[PDB]
């Protein structure tokens, strides 16, 4: 910690050595514009829109310039403003401008910068960008709106370590493409959605399914049911002017009821069911002591990565379905018979903060259990379209009999929650007594680190457990495990860094501390429930005693389990 | 070709090579350069050797090799590099007659052998006759082209077989490294600094400062890179340097590696140059076989290895970080600074990147001393430079002059005036990154300071001369189009502004220009220069800005009057019908799709400039051809 | 495919060094005439480099092309010393006679156009180099006779 002296706009500043001009001037309440830099990535130097003027009189980029003693910097001289205006005019001279038709309307950064830096008349009119738009599955790519900032390539290469996309061509005709413009499905993409989360323009977007939902609601011979993800209730309020991490569960239930859905449920019931199934499977595997370690299967992107890159780990993957598909099977196989509705006349809609769920819902092995999948942004758009005000709503509760949940299933939206809940159930199953007091929380698996390791002692038996949030950390853990350095018993993997609260379907943010706020909100929501264990749920016991009669039973194995196949297209 | 284990053994074998060379009597040199090879010098050599074999000359050989040291040959046939005067190749020299022959034809070989070889005579019809004066010159040095040239880097060029190492040894080479191996690194570095050497790649950054900075770094591994990309069209200096004597640059690279302490090095060459890469690989393999490259060189303990990396295109790959990325195997996109390549370059290790010409001059400084070198040229910039002058000039070739010679005698005295007795207009210095110099500034001496003062840059070193025939707007458009084509497209300013400027220039040159375009062009150039990332976009608008500064009247005529003063823009041609030479053929009226010409038969016709498309169909189709492009 | 053995033949020669993707691409182009798709995928599988990097490198440089060419490739200088003396008219004559733009081939036939800049000889007016021989001084009228001589 050694400090340096500098003058920014006539004000003395104390910053540590190595800090750039941008981070040094941030402490004076000055925001320098920039489009190609993000808090997760190294500086690139492509937009050239953050230039400042030093004492000599030259323009220098302030995003990758280290600080020095005795430096004089000017940030709002007329020359800098003129250069920024010219650069933005150069960008906007070759933009296809359907801001009426653009999904990123009122959320674009190029539009906001064009407004703020006072552009009203483009002098450069001529050749534009013109390409062809092709379907890439659940991701929509329009190369006519690209500004070539490299954020998607950098996030896919530096952080995710997948390297599914790169630059193509050179000069005015450069663009982002997969090898030979092949569709993303058979490329090395695993459908995590982090590239869609950082794009500053409307080039990368989502595939919408709202029209099918509206045409199924208007159908007078169908019943529509909806399920809500645990992580949607802490980030939905951001779209309506609230702070991150504020619970809007009752408001969102009331809004969904006002939208026309006949029955509103939650996925945490399926989360408890999956917890019970997985804990029973883990106990049986530990008794047998075969096929170690055991990996979870709740993340579709992790399953895709296993199928594509590591096809030798398939026997070690847990066969339990994800909570979404389990809920779909429950609704279309048990609830319909109780109510008296034919299987062909029931519609199931899910609201998820993920993008791999859109692809997962269309897999042939699930027999079309879930008919449509939405995101948080799509739900917010629907709520705003219908005209409901969100601030002044009245709190309501979930429907019956698949609405009540516990606290162990409320922390699946953050990294390490699934492991904590599994340990909570496994301690009770193995020992027979219930944890009381502060022993319920396992503080050794909480945080935002890369690889988290722990050793929980259960009545004299020690289990080696691990958690790895992120694809890169997952690859590192796999390399560590395969070499035989150490042996584990249960491993969790999540494709997004920080858990499902950082998914590609969450509302856009500008605060650099959204992860901490959302994690705090999730933990606070967990702390305010009457039940904190999965086996204390009441409707799960009824479902077992009425339809399946035992976990891992023949009917359960037929309807609540799945199998995986290798997708490795050898070349 | 046995291995060597002592420094003195090299000088011991030098005397044997000298005696073997002295055993010869007659030597003939033929230019093996690309320009002369395009004229058929290989066929000339084949015919000459065939005639010598027929004439009973049993001792005739082409290449001087290790087995040739024991053979005494009465007549020797050589194949050297580019001799410098490419205007009237092929070039042949006969010794000890000292006769300089130009335009040698295979069917003249028999007469040359009969007279120049057997009779010791000269044929005036094959000697150089300057059309300006008519005087006949015999010796090469007596030629006015070579009179003003002080060849220092090209001292061995044109007289040493590039494919033979023993020939290089016989000329005194490989002694600078032997002398340096007995001295300390600091002595060599300080000698280089005192020599006043500066980079020949255009930037002008001192070499001694970079070498000291590399020396002060305590790292296990260091690298050296030799740059021979030559992305500038019209410049063929390092091409001829590599095709003439790769051993000089190899010796310079070894000296630099010893000075800074690096055991590895690379030579970046473009794969488009087959002769250069073949010669470099042959020289490297010969040097490795001889034992001068590898481990424990001459029993000292110095280790060095050399590698060749063939280039694959882009003009932007010459930039230092782009070059390192291309060597590693990625896209040649420049990265952001700091850090610089002198602290962490190739594979995050310190590197030293220099030009071919810079590495070629190190052995001369080592042998003769830096104080002798510093006595030539301006005190702030010593040494000499190699210039490749071409264009609309009488004599084209590779010239070498002391650094500081005035431009007027460079253009006129050496170049022999302007061809076709036209009037000089301007010269382009530096290539696409340089500016345009009019006739009013021909009295300017050449050095970094004066050229930087005048808005131009040294550049690669290419000189192009243009006369009054060419249009300046079209020249600027051509340079802008080349810059647009050679961009890489990473940052907004270069990628967008270059195409915008090209569009504006095309609009101006097609006759659709509007008032106020010059100020917009100047603003775009200023912004692009100020806010670009690498050095390619910062120097891009220089040809346009210089042309605007010096030839604004051309732009004014093109925009306001819709007329081209030089008559080179087709879209602004204004055909005129001469009443005197017209016969009323009416072919122009018939063949023109729009028919802007209306008139009576057997009478002169009138051209309506409003309804004309200026496609040239009228002039080329009428037999009289009275319609002239005015 | 039987060419996967030919690929493996050079995957062991020019791949003992560090960072030799461009050399491998050049050797593949030399052997196969052009640069195909399954060869890229085989290189990606057998070398570890993801196919996106290889595709980007191939699409960066203009030397590499991913489509078969003709037999006789034509090159025009279009340099700073030949553009002055009417090389553009030579290129226009070639385009008019062959019916194909520069950089595009007549694959049905065996001809091809190219835009290689500043060949070795700069003193021989504008310089058109077909295949492996140098022409020298050129005029828009010699185009017809030279094309007739080859065709
Ligand atoms: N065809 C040609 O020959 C041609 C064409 C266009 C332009 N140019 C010339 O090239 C110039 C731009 O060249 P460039 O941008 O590549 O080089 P540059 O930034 O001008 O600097 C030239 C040299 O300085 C080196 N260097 C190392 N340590 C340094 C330090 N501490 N401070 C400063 N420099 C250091 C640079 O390496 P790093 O940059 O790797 O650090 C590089 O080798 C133009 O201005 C133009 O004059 C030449
Ligand atoms: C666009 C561009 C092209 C360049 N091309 C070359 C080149 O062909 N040869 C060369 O020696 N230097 C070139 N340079 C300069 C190199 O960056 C490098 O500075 C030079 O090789 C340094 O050698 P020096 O230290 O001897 O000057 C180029 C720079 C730029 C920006
Ligand atoms: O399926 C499932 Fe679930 O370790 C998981 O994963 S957590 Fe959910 O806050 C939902 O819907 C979310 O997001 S229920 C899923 O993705
Ligand atoms: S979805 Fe994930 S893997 Fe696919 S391109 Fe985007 S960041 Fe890469
Ligand atoms: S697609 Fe989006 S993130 Fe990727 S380069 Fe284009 S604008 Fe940037
Ligand atoms: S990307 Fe931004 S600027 Fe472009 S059309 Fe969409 S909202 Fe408008
Ligand atoms: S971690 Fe959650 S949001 Fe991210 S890919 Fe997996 S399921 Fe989707
Ligand atoms: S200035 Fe031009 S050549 Fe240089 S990095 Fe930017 S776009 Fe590429
Ligand atoms: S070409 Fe000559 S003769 Fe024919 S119409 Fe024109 S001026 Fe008259
Ligand atoms: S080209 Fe113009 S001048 Fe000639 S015939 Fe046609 S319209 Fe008349
Ligand atoms: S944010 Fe600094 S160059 Fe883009
Ligand atoms: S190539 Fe023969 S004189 Fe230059
Ligand atoms: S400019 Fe034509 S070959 Fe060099
Ligand atoms: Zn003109």
């Amino acid at each position: 910690m050694n400090m340096v002296m500098l003058t920014i706009d006539g004000k003395q500043v104390q910053v540590e050595k190595g800090t750039t001009i941008k981070k040094a001037a941030e402490k004076l309440g000055i925001e320098i514009p920039g489009l190609c830099d993000d808090n997760d990535l190294k500086p690139f130097g492509a937009c050239r829109l953050c230039v400042v003027e030093d004492a000599r009189g030259n323009l220098v980029a302030s995003c990758h310039t280290p600080v020095r003693e005795g430096m004089v910097v000017k940030t709002n001289s007329p020359k800098v403003l003129k250069a920024r205006r010219v650069i933005l005019e150069l960008l906007l001279s070759s933009h296809n401008a359907d801001c009426f038709e653009c999904d990123k309307n009122l959320h674009c950064k190029l539009q906001k910068y064009a407004y703020e830096l006072n552009i009203r008349n483009i002098r450069f009119k001529g050749e534009k960008r013109n390409y062809e738009i092709k379907d890439n599955g659940p991701i929509y790519y329009d190369p006519n709106k690209c500004i070539l900032c490299g954020k998607c390539v950098r996030i896919c290469e530096e952080v995710q370590h997948i390297c599914a996309i790169d630059f193509a061509s050179r000069g005015f005709k450069a663009y982002i493409s997969t090898p030979f413009e092949k569709p993303l499905l058979e490329s090395d993409c695993i459908f995590c959605g982090q590239c869609v989360r950082v794009c500053p323009t409307g080039a990368l977007a989502e595939k919408t399914d709202i029209e099918r939902i509206y045409e199924a609601i208007s159908d007078p011979n169908k019943v529509v049911v909806v399920q809500v993800a645990p992580a949607v209730r802490v980030a939905l309020g951001e779209e309506f002017g609230l702070e991150p991490g504020e619970i809007v569960t009752g408001k969102m239930v009331a809004a969904l009821k006002r939208l026309g859905f006949d029955k509103v449920f939650d996925t945490q019931f399926a989360a408890d069911m999956t917890i019970v199934e997985e804990t029973a499977e883990l106990v049986e595997r530990l008794e047998k002591g075969e096929n170690f370690p055991m990996f979870t299967s709740c993340c579709p992107s992790w399953i895709l990565a296993v199928e594509k890159f590591y096809p030798e780990l398939i026997p070690n993957i847990s066969t339990a379905r994800s909570p979404q598909q389990i809920f779909g099977a429950i609704a279309k196989n048990y609830y319909a018979k109780k109510i008296g509705v034919a299987r062909e006349n029931m519609f199931v809609v899910s609201v998820m903060p993920c993008i791999g769920k859109k692809f997962e819902a269309t897999r042939p092995e699930f027999n079309n259990d879930v008919d449509a999948v939405l995101t948080t942004r799509e739900l917010a758009r629907m709520i705003k379209e219908s005209g409901i005000d969100f601030i002044k709503l009245e709190e309501e509760n979930f429907d019956s009999p698949l609405g009540e949940s516990t606290g162990a299933a409320a922390i699946f939206g953050v990294t390490g929650g699934v492991m904590e809940a599994a340990l909570r159930t496994a301690y009770s199953i193995m020992t027979g007594e219930e944890l009381e007091g502060d022993k319920i929380e396992f503080t050794a698996v909480r945080g935002l680190e890369g690889i988290k390791e722990a050793e929980v002692d259960i009545k004299g038996k020690k289990v080696r457990i691990a958690i790895a949030n992120g694809i890169g950390n997952a690859k590192k853990l796999i390399e560590k495990i395969k070499s035989g350095e150490t042996k584990y018993d249960f491993v969790e993997v999540m494709a997004c860094p920080g858990g499902c609260m950082s998914g590609g379907g969450q509302p856009y943010t500008d605060d650099p501390e959204f992860r901490k706020k959302r994690m705090e909100g999730i933990y606070k929501n967990d702390r305010n429930l009457p039940k904190r264990k999965s086996h204390e749920n009441e409707e799960v016991k009824k479902v077992y005693e009425e339809y399946y009669e035992k976990p891992c039973g023949p009917k359960a194995h037929e309807e609540l389990h799945t199998h995986y196949h290798s997708r490795k297209k050898e070349y | 070709m046995v291995k060597l284990k002592s420094i003195q053994e090299l000088e011991n074998l030098r005397e044997k090579i000298k005696e073997a060379k002295k055993k010869e009597k007659i030597v003939i040199r033929i230019c093996g350069g690309t320009g002369c090879r395009a004229s058929g010098s290989l066929a000339v050599r084949d015919e000459l050797v065939k005639v010598l074999k027929r004439e009973g000359f049993a001792n005739v050989d082409v290449n001087l090799s290790s087995d040739c040291l024991e053979n005494t040959s009465e007549v020797h046939v050589k194949m050297t590099g580019c001799q410098g005067f490419c205007a009237q190749g092929p070039l042949m020299t006969i010794e000890p007659l000292g006769v300089f022959y130009v335009g040698v034809k295979p069917e003249d070989v028999e007469e040359i052998v009969e007279k120049s070889i057997k009779k010791n005579e000269i044929i005036e019809r094959l000697l150089y006759h300057d059309p300006a004066t008519g005087k006949t010159y015999v010796k090469r040095d007596e030629n006015p082209f070579y009179a003003k040239q002080t060849r220092l880097v090209l001292k061995h060029c044109g007289t040493v077989d590039p494919a033979s190492v023993y020939d290089y040894i016989a000329e005194g080479g490989y002694s600078a490294i032997a002398k340096a191996l007995t001295m300390d690194r600091k002595q060599i570095i300080d000698e280089v600094i005192k020599s006043g050497l500066r980079g020949r790649g255009g930037a002008g950054f001192p070499t001694g400062e970079k070498w000291l900075g590399a020396y002060k770094n305590q790292s296990p591994k260091k690298y050296i890179i030799c740059n021979g990309d030559e992305g500038d069209p019209g410049a063929f200096m390092d091409r001829s340097v590599m095709e003439g004597d790769p051993h000089k640059v190899i010796e310079g690279m070894m000296i630099g590696a010893y000075a800074i302490g690096s055991d590895e090095g690379y030579i970046y060459v473009r794969a488009e140059y087959p002769l250069a890469v073949q010669m470099l690989r042959k020289a490297i393999e010969e040097c490795e076989k001889l034992g001068l490259l590898g481990d424990n060189i001459l029993g000292t303990g110095f280790s060095f290895r050399l590698h060749v990396r063939e280039g694959a295109g882009a003009f932007v790959c010459g930039e230092s970080t782009a070059l390192t990325y291309s060597i590693e195997g990625k896209r040649g996109m420049p990265r952001v600074r700091p850090p610089r390549t002198n602290e962490c370059g190739l594979w995050e290790m310190p590197t030293v990147l220099n030009n071919v010409e810079t590495f070629a001059c190190i052995p001369e400084i080592i042998l003769n001393g830096g104080e002798w070198f510093a006595s030539i040229g301006t005190p702030t910039s010593t040494g000499t430079k190699i210039f490749a002058l071409s264009g609309k000039v009488n004599r084209t070739g590779l010239v070498e002059v002391p650094m500081g010679l005035k431009l007027r005698e460079l253009i006129f005295d050496i170049g022999g005036g302007i061809a076709n007795n036209k009037k000089f207009k301007a010269v382009q210095l530096g290539g696409p990154s340089g500016g345009c110099v009019p006739e009013s500034q021909l009295d300017l001496p050449i050095d970094f300071d004066s050229l930087s003062k005048a808005g131009a840059i040294m550049g690669s070193g290419g000189v192009v001369v243009v006369d009054e025939d060419t249009c300046m707007v079209d020249f600027a458009k051509f340079f802008t189009n080349f810059i647009v084509e050679e961009s890489c497209g990473k940052c907004i300013p270069c990628r967008e502004g270059n195409k915008k400027m090209l569009e504006i220039l095309e609009r101006i040159t097609e006759g659709k220009g509007k008032e106020g375009d010059i100020e917009l062009l100047e603003e775009l150039g200023d912004v692009i220069i100020s806010a670009s990332l690498c050095g390619l976009g910062k120097t891009a608008p220089n040809p346009v800005l210089s042309t605007i500064k010096h030839f604004r009247d051309e732009y004014e005529a093109h925009i306001r009057d819709k007329k081209c003063p030089a008559g080179a823009c087709q879209a602004l041609a204004a055909y005129k019908i001469d009443p005197g030479k017209c016969i009323g053929c009416g072919k122009c009226v018939k063949v023109c799709p729009v028919g802007a010409i209306s008139g009576e038969k057997k009478k002169p016709h009138v051209i309506d400039q409003s309804k004309c498309i200026k496609c040239g169909a009228c002039a080329e189709n009428c037999p009289k051809g009275a319609i002239y492009k005015g | 495919d039987p060419r996967f053995e030919k690929v493996d033949e050079i995957l062991s020669k020019l791949a003992n060094e560090r960072g030799a993707l461009i050399a491998i691409l050049q050797h593949v182009q030399h052997e196969f005439g052009y640069l195909p798709e399954d060869v890229i995928f085989y290189i990606a599988s057998k070398t570890g480099i993801p196919a996106s990097k290889i595709y980007g490198v191939a699409t960066f440089y203009a030397q590499f092309h991913l489509k078969p060419r003709g037999k006789y490739v034509i090159r025009v200088c279009l340099g700073t010393a030949c553009h002055v003396k009417g090389a553009n008219k030579i290129l226009a004559e070639f385009e008019k006679q062959l019916g194909i733009k520069a950089g595009e081939t007549t694959s049905d036939l065996k001809f091809t156009l190219e835009r290689v800049g500043c060949l070795g000889a700069c003193g021989l007016a504008p310089t058109v180099m077909v295949n492996e021989k140098t022409y020298g001084k050129m005029t828009p009228e010699k185009v017809s006779e030279v094309l007739k001589e080859y065709s």
